[PDB]
RNA sequence: AAGGUAAGUAU
């Protein structure tokens, strides 16, 4: 499919919320933020 | 503590660094861009000191 | 919900444009988190199933492969290179920098109409083509 | 006996710049002509309608 | 259901009586009769006739 | 070609033949020096040192009080994540794939 | 400031 399996989909969303800690994380720090 | 210099040696720095065209002050790489990073502050204070008709 | 393939390395990423044929590789620079770059993902999202047929869409982070931020100038967010044919496309619709599209398209069908052009052009063998819709205004009125 | 002074309606002024708007609107791939005779249409509308009020 | 590749066109390799048919049976035989020539003489009608 | 290694030893600018697309001058950049912007990032610092405290405060505080308005998005269901782990296995396993 | 690089072809 065009789309990528599951594991890479997981991954690419965990980081998301790694980085963009508006609405993921303990703390909302900054939108480009490494720890929230 | 830091004390005053000649300006003797001010003088032998800024004419052998006259022109970056050259090979000369080319070995200054980023120390000599730091200093451009505040250019216009300096241009602030020789806005600010220059003489006053009275200053000879 | 960005679930696009995505460019862990950045060798991948060239071998992956390489490794075209007869199909247009739309390398989307960029990152995830930013919300306009995230409209944009979400616009090439709807765009995919489309146009999977010719158009790949094929997504990279610069802080993941930052060593071909220098190389096309990738220095602006929603950043889209139509890399197609193994050369570098000329996509004009009237701006100064006709070789990037930097901004998230307003609507799915421009965008469609913009790469099955950019196709065309590539296939015709020109290396530069015009957009039938100038961007040069935003139609803000 | 008496005099009436007559002026657009602020809806009817509304709805026209409106109407305006709309054929500015769908200007991102229509024919310059498209364009120009649904302004000479729309004019000639609000003139044939109230051109006293216009006036 | 992906939208097709848009390749160029080809033309028909050849011009068959039956792609004649087709042809005769559907095209563009009736706009041909109707001209778009329009005259650089104003024509009688109003400029927003329509 | 999504989950290949990349091979070593070979810069990926140059071995795939691109062309510098200069867009525009002075938009792109285009030990000693270390030891000097170490310096300087340090006065840049010191510099900027002189609000810093007040500054990150205040935004803290509006912060709080934003957060009270408006929580994160993952905030308004933080309950019902906690309560998604109480469905069993076999009752994910069998969800329709169909739409 | 700009919104005004034709592309192609081997050197």
């Amino acid at each position: 499919e065009v789309y990528a399996p599951g594991l890479d989909i997981e991954s690419s969303l965990k980081q998301l919320a790694e980085r963009r800690t508006d609405i993921f994380g303990v703390e909302e720090t900054a939108i480009g933020k490494k720890i929230g | 503590q830091k004390e005053d210099m000649p300006p003797e040696h001010v003088r032998k720095i800024i004419r052998d660094h006259g022109d970056m065209t050259n090979r000369k002050f080319r070995h200054d790489k980023r120390v000599y861009l730091g200093a451009l990073k505040y250019m216009p502050h300096a241009v602030l204070k020789l806005l600010e000191n220059m003489p006053m008709p009275w200053e000879q | 919900s960005y679930m696009l393939p995505h460019l862990h390395n950045g060798w991948q990423v060239d071998q992956a444009i390489l490794s075209e044929e007869d199909r247009v590789v739309v390398i989307r620079f960029g990152h995830d988190w930013d919300p306009t770059c995230m409209k944009m993902d979400e616009v090439l999202y709807s765009i995919a199933e489309k146009v999977k047929n010719f158009a790949v869409i094929y997504l990279v982070d610069i802080t993941e492969v930052p060593d071909f931020n220098k190389m096309y100038e990738l220095y602006d967010p929603c950043t889209v290179m139509f890399f197609f044919r193994n050369k570098h496309i000329m996509i004009d619709l009237g701006t100064g920098n006709n070789n990037k599209i930097n901004w998230a398209m307003e609507d799915k069908q421009e965008m469609v109409d913009i790469i099955e052009t950019v196709y065309r052009g590539a296939r015709k063998g020109r290396g530069l083509v015009v957009s039938p819709k100038d961007y040069s205004t935003k139609y803000r009125y | 006996t008496a005099q009436c002074f007559l002026r657009v309606d602020d809806e009817s002024m509304q709805r026209f710049h409106n109407r305006v708007r709309q054929i500015l609107m769908a200007s991102g791939s229509t024919t310059f002509t498209k364009i120009v005779n649904k302004w000479n249409t729309a004019l000639i509308g609000l003139m044939t309608y109230f051109r006293e009020a216009v006036v | 259901k992906p939208l097709p590749a848009p390749l160029d066109g080809q033309r028909k390799k050849r011009g068959g009586r039956r792609y004649r048919k087709m042809k005769e049976r559907l095209g563009l035989t009736e706009i041909r009769k109707q001209a778009n020539r329009m005259s650089f003489g104003e024509i009688e009608e109003d400029a927003y006739q329509e | 070609f999504l989950g290949m290694p990349a091979p070593l030893g070979y810069v990926p600018g140059l071995g795939r033949g691109a062309t510098g697309f200069t867009t525009r001058s002075d938009i792109g950049p285009a030990k000693d020096d270390e030891e000097a912007d170490a310096i300087y990032a340090a006065l840049d610092k010191r510099m900027d040192e002189r609000r810093k405290e007040r500054r990150e405060q205040r935004e803290k505080e509006e912060i709080e009080k934003y957060r009270m308005e408006r929580p994160k998005i993952q905030q308004q269901f933080s309950d019902l994540k906690r309560k998604l782990a109480e469905v069993t296995e076999e009752e994910w396993l069998s969800i329709p794939e169909v739409g």
